[PDB]
């Protein structure tokens, strides 16, 4: 996690020398493991378009 | 805030406004849910009853996008004390549920390791509010922001007259005339990372305002994200 924190898009954590990436609530971990991708409308510290 | 810029359309849609009986502003607050509102201990003992308001920008002509909450349950800190300022924290839990809408919108709660690690050593973060633009100044009309470096540990320990605790860090400048001021209490200290911003700091004092030698002094979220939890279930 100490590298670009581990790619990750948000959380990281070291579980057995391997990077778990997690989100804050409101937002889904993507299939990639480390994207997080927002699981509706207006998601936490997002500034707003619309 | 001292110096700092105005808030744009949908650039600060967490900032929460305490507003009295008179319906004026006198601290601020940050949107953690739909029914969670993250403030100051101290703002509390600052007036009788208030009621919320979110969506803001100017509080002076009437937008449409604003909307006043009344708060169902207050949650001090019991260890908070005028006396050192420690423990400067509440929350509060509303009647109805925030419509998040443009310009209304929760920052994120971060966990406490990584937020430690990865957020608070950041260079800086974002502190916004309603509050008064000079030291001796009037409560602002519009909403601002401003973008306050992480300040030394150690480096603003010597600089204070009082003692910082542990619940305690400083953000802003030595001697550049920015800050947060009386009126932003209360407020977001929110840091950006990947363009997401997540709740660090509420804003708590400071030995006036933009003054030389001083910083802006903020409850540390990461401090109270097990006591934040509990105030939300509960
Ligand atoms: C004079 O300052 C004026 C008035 C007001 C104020 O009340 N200050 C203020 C509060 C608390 C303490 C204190 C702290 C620890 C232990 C004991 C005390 S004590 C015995 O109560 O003195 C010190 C202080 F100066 N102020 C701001 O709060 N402004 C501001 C707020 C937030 C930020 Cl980020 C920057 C600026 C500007
Ligand atoms: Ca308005
Ligand atoms: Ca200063």
């Amino acid at each position: 996690c100490s590298l670009d924190n581990g790619d990750c898009d948000q959380f990281c954590h070291e579980e057995q020398n391997s990077v778990v990436c997690s989100c804050a609530r409101g937002y889904t971990l993507a299939d990639n493991g480390k994207a997080c991708i927002p699981t509706g409308p207006y998601p936490c510290g997002k500034q707003t378009l619309e | 805030i001292v110096g700092g810029q105005e808030c744009k359309d949908g650039e600060c849609p967490w900032q929460a406004l305490l507003i009295n009986e008179e319906n004026e502003g006198f601290c601020g607050g940050t949107i953690l849910s739909e029914f969670y509102i993250l403030t100051a201990a101290h703002c509390l003992y600052q007036a009788k009853r208030f009621k919320v308001r979110v969506g803001d920008r100017n509080t002076e002509q009437e937008e449409g996008g604003e909307a006043v909450h009344e708060v169902e349950v207050v949650i001090k800190h019991n260890r908070f004390t005028k006396e050192t300022y420690d423990f400067d924290i509440a929350v509060l839990r509303l009647k109805t549920p925030i419509t998040f809408r443009m310009n209304v919108a929760p920052a994120c709660l971060p966990e406490r390791d990584w937020a430690e690690s990865t957020l608070m050593t950041q260079k800086t973060g974002i502190v916004s509010g309603f509050g008064r633009t000079h030291e001796k100044g009037r409560q602002s009309t519009r909403l601002k922001m401003l973008e306050v470096p992480y300040v030394d540990r150690n480096s603003c320990k010597l600089s204070s007259s009082f003692i910082i605790t542990q619940n305690m860090f400083c953000a802003g400048y030595d001697t550049k005339q920015e800050d947060a001021c009386q009126g932003d209490s209360g407020g977001p200290h929110v840091t950006r990372f990947k363009d997401t911003y997540f709740v660090t700091g509420i804003v708590s004092w400071g030995e006036g305002c933009a003054r030389k030698g001083k910083y802006g002094i903020y409850t540390k979220v990461t401090a109270f994200l097990k006591w934040i939890d509990r105030s939300m279930k509960t």
